[PDB]
């Protein structure tokens, strides 16, 4: 669900949202803190999610890491309302 | 975790997103850096909707 009173894209074009994004600000969590360089890319699979890849550069490690999730619409694919679950 | 598109441009080239509650914001972009009016305008959308922008880490990018 998403927070009480917040707007969400209701004629989303799923397919022009795909490919590659630039995080250009975040609120910090574990899971981001200390990455740099950070991308989001986007593809539509065959069930009607979506494949996400989150890359950056961690400075500690010297080393380019990525995380890889599964997203489903929770319901219109015109609304931009989405749960993601990593592997 | 809940991945909201709260706000988007007709262009598909800037994204404001949000997860389950006002902890979690991003800001997206096409590209690697974007101009200050771009930024300003994010941000209040983000102050509109309750968020508190003060929290936001700005990502070093090549740019």
């Amino acid at each position: 669900t998403p927070p009480r009173g917040v707007t969400v894209v209701n004629n989303f074009d799923c397919k022009r949202y795909l490919g590659t994004w630039y995080e250009i600000a975040r609120f910090d969590h574990r899971f981001e803190r200390g990455l740099e360089k950070v991308t989001a890319t986007y593809s539509l699979r065959d069930d009607g999610g979506l494949n996400v890849i989150n890359k950056g550069y961690n400075p500690d490690r010297g080393m380019w890491q990525q995380s890889e999730g599964k997203a489903y619409f929770t319901g219109a694919p015109t609304r931009a309302a989405l749960k993601v679950s990593f592997f | 975790g809940g991945y909201n598109v709260i706000a988007l441009d007709r262009e598909y080239r800037h994204a404001l997103v949000c997860g389950p509650d006002r902890d979690y914001l991003w800001i997206l972009s096409r590209t690697p850096t974007i101009s200050d009016e771009v930024k300003q305008e994010m941000l209040a959308v983000a102050t509109r909707e309750g968020f508190d922008v003060s929290k936001f880490i700005w990502v070093q990018q090549p740019g």
